[PDB]
C-alpha cells in the first residue's frame, strides 16, 4: 500500500477538528422547558453554551428494546443530510413515560419497563438502564460536536487540498460526532471493512477506525486503514450481556475506541448529516441480531448454484478458453457452478458489451454453458466510457443522469475505458434506467444463466483524490458527494439486483457481487474482500474480515481464494481451496500478471486434496442453503465466531483462527505452511465434539492438538446436531438439486439432537409467493428419529428423498423400523462400526416432504 | 422342490445381496458393482453402449445428472433431459 494516497485522520480537516476535542464538560445543555413529549418520541432543544446554536434532540424508545437518538440544527440555512433507502421501515415505537423529574434530570420508562432512559440537562448526558443495571451512557466524555452550517462561501475548514485535489467546500465546516460508554464491556466488534482483527483494537495511540469506500491497492494486514465497504455497525460483547450501536450516517466516518471496573468508550465522527443513532440493547447477540435485521433488513436468499464454486480470473481469453476450463473441470471430476468474465470480455470496457473477436457469439458460449447445467458471471462497473458510438454513454448524457460538478458539466473521471463518467445511482430514475439495461432485449448477449459482478463501485476514480470521486462532485437533490459516498456502492448493487429480478419477470432470484458496500448491502447478494495477495497471512486475515462481516449482517462473504495478488505456491493454494470450501462466498480469483491456476494444472498430490475440499462443499450444499435460509428469515449469521455459539466461555472472545457454521460445524483450517498439526479448541462444558472424518469423539472444552496431511480440514460436527448432505458429488449444484438426502445425526452426550433442511426449486421467488419450500425439522432422542414440518405453510412437489442415515455416538440395534403415512411399517437394515459406535441405516427411502419416524429396537 | 436362484455377490467380495439391491439406487458394493446403471456409487462406472460405433464409460455421478454424456443419450433416462443420438 502507498499510505502517501490515503489521508490520515489529521490530513483529513474534520476528522483534525474532532478528534481535537478532549474529554471534558460538555457545553451542551438540554434546556426542560422545551421538553415535548408524544406517544411516537421526546423532543427537547439543545444549545451550545458559547455559540448559543440550537440543536433539536428527537428521541425514541422502540420495539425490540432499542433506543434511538437524532440531534439536527432547529433552525439551519440549509438541510442536513438523512440516510435513505436503508431503513426497510419505519421502526415501530415504544412509548416513553415521565416516572422522575426535577430541574436538571427527567428519568423516563420505556413502555412498561425495565428500560429507562435519564435524560440530564447540564451538562447534557443520556442514561440507558434496563432496571438498575446502567447499560450505556451518552456524551459522558463530553465529546458531542456538532459543527453548525454557517454563511456558505480553521486550516482546511472551508477550501482544502489533498495532493492536487481541491475539495471548494461550499457549505465549510459541518461533522458531527458523539461518544458512548460501554460498562462491563471489553471487546468490540464489527465496523468492516479492514483488514485487522475481529476483536477490534484500541485507537488511543494511533488512527481511528475509517469508514470511507476506497480502492486501496495492495492493502496491507492488521491496520485501521478504510477499505472498499462500510458498515457503521459495533457490536459489544461481555459474559453478562450483548450490546449493538448503529450509527446511520453515509459520510466519511472515523471511529475512535479506548478501554479503560472494565469499560469501552467509542466515539463517531463524521463529515456531515445528522446524528442518527440506534442503541440495540440485546441482551443476547441473537436479540441484537434480530433488532438490526428489524431495521436494515436481512439477506438476500442466494440462489443454489451461488453457494457452489465459482472459477475467476482476469481474464478468460474468449469463448474457447471459457469452453477448455469448463471442460477441465469435467476431464478431472471437479465440480464448479460458474465462470467468471472479468473486464477483458467486453468492447474496450464498455460494459453490457462483448469483445466481437473474444466473445463473437455470447448466446452460444452461455448455451454450451447451460448444456453443462451451469452459469456465468459478467462484470458491471459503474463507470461508463466517454463515447458518442456508445449507446449507454449517449443516452446518459442525454437524460443527465451523470454525477455532475458544481459548474452542472458531466464528472469525466479516469478508470478502465480511459475518459468515463459516473452515472449518479442516488438518483432512483438512474436506479431504475440501470434495472431495466439488464432486460434480454437492452443486454444484447446475456441469458437467463448470465449473472452479474459489480466491481470498482466506490467509486474507484484513478485520476479522484485517494482514488475516488470529488468531495464537491454533485448528486440528485443538490448534495454532495461527501454527504452520500458510503451509499453509492450499495445503489449499483441494488439497481444490479433489481435488474437481474426485472429481466425475468420477478420469478428469478438475482445473483450479485459487489465490491462497496453499506448498511442494507446484504439485501442485494454477496460481497468479497477485494484484491488481497497470494500469502499466507491474507489466507489466515479472510477469518476474521468475513467474521466482522457475518455480525453485521452481511453473511454472504468471501476472499479470493488464492490471493489476487502474486501466484501461490501449490500449498498455499490447496490450504486456500479447503479455507474457502467453509467460507459463504467460494471463488478462486487472480489478478491480472498471475500465472494459471485452474485446480487440474497442478500435480496430482494438490489436485486430489482440491478435488477433496470441492467434493467437501458440494456435499455440504443443503446445509448451506438451510443456514442461508435462517440468515434469510431471522438475521442470524451463516458463519459465527464462537463466542457467538458460547458467550459465557471468556477464552473464545478474540478467537479468530477457527469459526462456525451455525451452531453445528466447528472449522480449524490449516493456513500455515509445512504445518503438522493444529490446535483447536473445542468449547462447551458437557459438549461433545466428533471429527467429521474419523467419527473420534471429543468432549469439551479442549484444545485438541490434531495431526494434519495436505488433504485435512479440521471440522468437527457438534454433539446435538443433524447436517444433511448430498452424498453424490455431481459436475454443478444443478445436477445435485434433485438429489437424495443422507442425514448425519452427532448425538450429545443425552442421547439428542436436532437439524432443520430448507428446500425449493434453487433459484425463484416460489417460496415466498406461492409457498413452494420444505422446512423440515430432524430430531432424535431416546431411540427415535423423526421428520416433521418446521414451517407447515410450505408444500414442494419434489423426487427428494432420504437415501441413508448416519448416526454417531449411538449403540447397535436390534432392530431398525420405519414408520410414515401411507406405506407398511418398514425395517431397515444396518451397518454399525463398535470401534467409533457409527450406525449407518440404509435406505430410508421416504420423501423428504413427509413425515417419519425411524425407531431403533 | 423350487430351487432358489443364488444372490449377487459384489466383484470386490464385500457383500452378497439379493438382486434387488442390484440397480436398486442406493450403493452396496465398494466397488461400486451393484449400480451400473445408476448413480447411487462414488465409484461407480455406466457404459454407453453406442450401438454402431465406440462404446465408452463414464462417471456414476453424470447418471441422470441433466448433462448429455453418452453419444446415444442412454445416461439420461429419468432426468427431464432427453439427449438426442450424436454418434455419427
Ligand atoms: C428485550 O429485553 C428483555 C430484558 O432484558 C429480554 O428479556 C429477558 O431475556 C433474558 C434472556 O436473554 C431472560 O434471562 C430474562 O428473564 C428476560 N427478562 C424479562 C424481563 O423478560 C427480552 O428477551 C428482549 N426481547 C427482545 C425481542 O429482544
Ligand atoms: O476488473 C479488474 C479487477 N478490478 C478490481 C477487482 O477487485 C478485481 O477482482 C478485478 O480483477
Ligand atoms: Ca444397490
Ligand atoms: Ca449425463
Amino acid at each position: 500500500v502507498d499510505r502517501s494516497n490515503f489521508k490520515t485522520c489529521d490530513e483529513s480537516s474534520f476528522c483534525k477538528r474532532q478528534r481535537s476535542i478532549r474529554p471534558g464538560l460538555s457545553p451542551y445543555r438540554a434546556l426542560l422547558d422545551t421538553l415535548q413529549l408524544g406517544p411516537d418520541a421526546l423532543t427537547v432543544h439543545l444549545i451550545h453554551e458559547v455559540t448559543k446554536v440550537l440543536l433539536v434532540l428527537e428521541l425514541q424508545g422502540l420495539q425490540k428494546n432499542m433506543t434511538r437518538i437524532r440531534i439536527d440544527e432547529l433552525e439551519p440555512r440549509r438541510p442536513r443530510y438523512r440516510v435513505p433507502d436503508v431503513l426497510v421501515a419505519d421502526p415501530p415505537t415504544a412509548r416513553l413515560s415521565v416516572s422522575g423529574r426535577d430541574d436538571n434530570s427527567v428519568e423516563l420508562t420505556v413502555a412498561e419497563g425495565p428500560y429507562k432512559i435519564i435524560l440530564t440537562a447540564q451538562p447534557f448526558r443520556l442514561d440507558l438502564l434496563e432496571d438498575r443495571s446502567l447499560l450505556l451512557s451518552v456524551n459522558a466524555r463530553g465529546l458531542m460536536a456538532f459543527e453548525h452550517q454557517r454563511a456558505p462561501r480553521e486550516p482546511g475548514a472551508w477550501e482544502e487540498t489533498f495532493k492536487t485535489h481541491s475539495d471548494s467546500k461550499p457549505y465549510g465546516p459541518t461533522s458531527v460526532g458523539l461518544d458512548f460508554s460501554l460498562p462491563g464491556m471489553e471487546h468490540v466488534y464489527g465496523i468492516p471493512e479492514h483488514a485487522d482483527s475481529l476483536r477490534l483494537k484500541v485507537t488511543e495511540g494511533g488512527e481511528p477506525y475509517r469508514l470511507y469506500n476506497l480502492d486501496v491497492f495492495q492493502y496491507e494486514l492488521n491496520n485501521p486503514m478504510a477499505l472498499y465497504g462500510s458498515v457503521p455497525v459495533l457490536l459489544a460483547h461481555s459474559f453478562h450481556r450483548d450490546l449493538g450501536i448503529f450509527w446511520l450516517n453515509a459520510a466519511e466516518t472515523w471511529v475512535d475506541i479506548s478501554s479503560n471496573t472494565p469499560q469501552t468508550d467509542i466515539r463517531w465522527m463524521s463529515e456531515s448529516g445528522i446524528i442518527d443513532v440506534f442503541l440495540m440493547l440485546g441482551p443476547s447477540v441473537f436479540d441484537v441480531f434480530r433488532q438490526y435485521a428489524s431495521l436494515t433488513g436481512t439477506q438476500a436468499l442466494p440462489p443454489l448454484f451461488s453457494l457452489g464454486y465459482h472459477q475467476s480470473r482476469w481474464n478468460y481469453r474468449d469463448e474457447a478458453d471459457v469452453l477448455e476450463v469448463d471442460q477441465g473441470f469435467d476431464d478431472h471430476n471437479m465440480p464448479c457452478d460458474v465462470i467468471w468474465l472479468d473486464i477483458e470480455h467486453a468492447d474496450g470496457k464498455r460494459y453490457f458489451t462483448w469483445d466481437p473477436t473474444r466473445f463473437p457469439q455470447p448466446l452460444n458460449m452461455l448455451e454450451h454453458l447451460a448444456s453443462k447445467r451451469r452459469k456465468l458471471v459478467a462484470i458491471v462497473d459503474p463507470h461508463i466510457k466517454v463515447d458518442s458510438g456508445y449507446r449507454v454513454h449517449e443516452e446518459l448524457r442525454n437524460h443527465g443522469l451523470y454525477v455532475k460538478t458544481r459548474d452542472g458539466s458531466d464528472y469525466e473521471g479516469w478508470c478502465w475505458p480511459g475518459s468515463a463518467s459516473y452515472p449518479d445511482f442516488t438518483n432512483p430514475r438512474m436506479r431504475a434506467w440501470w434495472s431495466n439495461m439488464f432486460s434480454f432485449d437492452n443486454y444484447e448477449g446475456s441469458a437467463p444463466n448470465l449473472y452479474v459482478w459489480n466491481d470498482m463501485n466506490e467509486p474507484s476514480v484513478f485520476n479522484g483524490p485517494e482514488v475516488t470521486m470529488l468531495k464537491d462532485a454533485v448528486h440528485y437533490g443538490g448534495w454532495e458527494h461527501r454527504d452520500i459516498h458510503n451509499i453509492y456502492g450499495l445503489y449499483v448493487h441494488m439497481a444490479t439486483a433489481d435488474g437481474l429480478i426485472q429481466r425475468s419477470g420477478g420469478i428469478e432470484r438475482p445473483f450479485v457481487l459487489s465490491r462497496a458496500f453499506f448498511s442494507g448491502s446484504q439485501r442485494f447478494g454477496a460481497v468479497w474482500t477485494g484484491d488481497n495477495t497470494a500469502e499466507w497471512d491474507h489466507l489466515k486475515i479472510s477469518i476474521p474480515m468475513c467474521l466482522s462481516l457475518a455480525l453485521v449482517g452481511l453473511s454472504f462473504c468471501g476472499a479470493d481464494v488464492g490471493g489476487f495478488f502474486k501466484n501461490p505456491e501449490p500449498e498455499l493454494l490447496v490450504r486456500w481451496y479447503q479455507m474457502g470450501a467453509y467460507q459463504p462466498f467460494f471463488r478462486a480469483h487472480a489478478h491480472l500478471d498471475t500465472g494459471r491456476r485452474e485446480p487440474w494444472l497442478l500435480a496430482s498430490q494438490y489436485q486430489d486434496a482440491i478435488r477433496d475440499a470441492l467434493f467437501q462443499r458440494y456435499s455440504l450444499l443443503p446445509f448451506w442453503y438451510t443456514l442461508f435460509y435462517q440468515a434469510h428469515k431471522e438475521g442470524f449469521p451463516v458463519m459465527r465466531p464462537l463466542w457467538v455459539q458460547y458467550p459465557e466461555d471468556m477464552s473464545t472472545f478474540s478467537i479468530e483462527d477457527q469459526f462456525m457454521l451455525g451452531d453445528a460445524l466447528l472449522i480449524h483450517p490449516v493456513s500455515d505452511a509445512g504445518a503438522h498439526g493444529v490446535q483447536v479448541y473445542l468449547p462447551g462444558q458437557e459438549e461433545v465434539w466428533y471429527d467429521i472424518q474419523s467419527y473420534q469423539k471429543h468432549h469439551g472444552p479442549q484444545t485438541l492438538y490434531l495431526p494434519v496431511t495436505l488433504s485435512s480440514i479440521p471440522v468437527f460436527q457438534r454433539g446435538g446436531t443433524i447436517v444433511p448432505r448430498w452424498m453424490r458429488v455431481r459436475r454443478s449444484s444443478d445436477c445435485m438439486k434433485d438429489d437424495p438426502i443422507t442425514l448425519f445425526v452427532a448425538l450429545s452426550p443425552q442421547g439428542t439432537a436436532q437439524g432443520e433442511l430448507f428446500l425449493d426449486d434453487g433459484h425463484t421467488f416460489n417460496y415466498q409467493t406461492r409457498h413452494e419450500f420444505l422446512l423440515r425439522r430432524f430430531s432424535f432422542s431416546g431411540s427415535t428419529l423423526v421428520s416433521s414440518s418446521a414451517d407447515p405453510k410450505g408444500h414442494l412437489e419434489t423426487p427428494i428423498w432420504i437415501e441413508r442415515v448416519v448416526i454417531m455416538g449411538a449403540g447397535k440395534p436390534a432392530a431398525v423400523v420405519l414408520q410414515t403415512k401411507g406405506s407398511p411399517e418398514s425395517r431397515l437394515s444396518f451397518q454399525h462400526d463398535p470401534e467409533t459406535s457409527v450406525l449407518i441405516l440404509r435406505k430410508p427411502g421416504v420423501s423428504v416432504a413427509s413425515d417419519w419416524s425411524i425407531h431403533l429396537r | 422342490f423350487y430351487e432358489e436362484s443364488k444372490p449377487f455377490t459384489c466383484l470386490d467380495g464385500t457383500a452378497t445381496i439379493p438382486f434387488d439391491q442390484v440397480n436398486d439406487d442406493y450403493c452396496d458394493c465398494k466397488d461400486g458393482s451393484d449400480e451400473p446403471g445408476t448413480a447411487a456409487c462414488p465409484n461407480g462406472s455406466f457404459h454407453c453402449t453406442n450401438t454402431g460405433y465406440k462404446p465408452l464409460y463414464i462417471l456414476s455421478s453424470r447418471v441422470n445428472d441433466g448433462v448429455c454424456d453418452c453419444c446415444d443419450g442412454t445416461d439420461e433416462y429419468n432426468s427431464g433431459t432427453v439427449c438426442e443420438n450424436t454418434c455419427r
